[PDB]
């Protein structure tokens, strides 16, 4: 998976995503992804966007191929790597673009 | 996108 | 990228005249697809895909605004080929029908 990802934080909090990403200055784009502690099946993409942290759930699904969506698979991708790379090149549903790894 | 709205 | 080259859905630098004969020699189902490079846009790569029978070329052409791929001048955007081939294998976008089946070398 892209569990070798720096961007990825695995099962950190909302809370604390919210810490790292304000440490490092509250910028629009500024992002990190993490397991969701409330859709075990899924991860959340945190995002600062107006000096605002916001969250966007990430749902697993499956015809057998899994694949991955924050809009009920209107938009589908096959991984969360893919996710990542494509919204650091257009917005999607997001209020802005992924530019700066919040790393670690 | 529109507030209160599901327009992409 | 190089490790784009080496998918079994690139092809290189084979034609259209025969882009369109390895897809109809494979059964002209939808969504039968392969990529080469264009001989006409030098920089340039062509999706090659069946939808209804008939085999449609798709112009692919990289960009910088950071480096970019785009059919449809940077409307959607992506980092490569394969993540534009991954894309549309899952998404239809600008495209008539979804990338399925891969026309292997």
């Amino acid at each position: 998976i892209h569990r070798t990802q720096l961007w990825f934080h695995g099962r950190i909090s909302r809370e604390e995503s919210q810490r790292l990403i304000g440490q490092q200055g509250l910028v629009d784009g500024l992002f990190l992804v993490r397991e969701s502690q409330r859709n075990p099946q899924g991860f959340v993409l945190s995002l600062c966007h107006l000096q605002k942290v916001k969250h966007y759930l990430i749902l697993p699904s499956e015809e057998g191929r899994l694949y991955f969506s924050m809009d009920d698979g209107q938009t589908r991708f096959t991984d969360l790597l893919q996710l990542v790379e494509f919204h650091q090149l257009n917005r999607g549903i997001l209020p802005c673009l992924l530019r700066h790894c919040c790393t670690r | 996108k529109f507030e209160g709205x599901d327009n992409e």
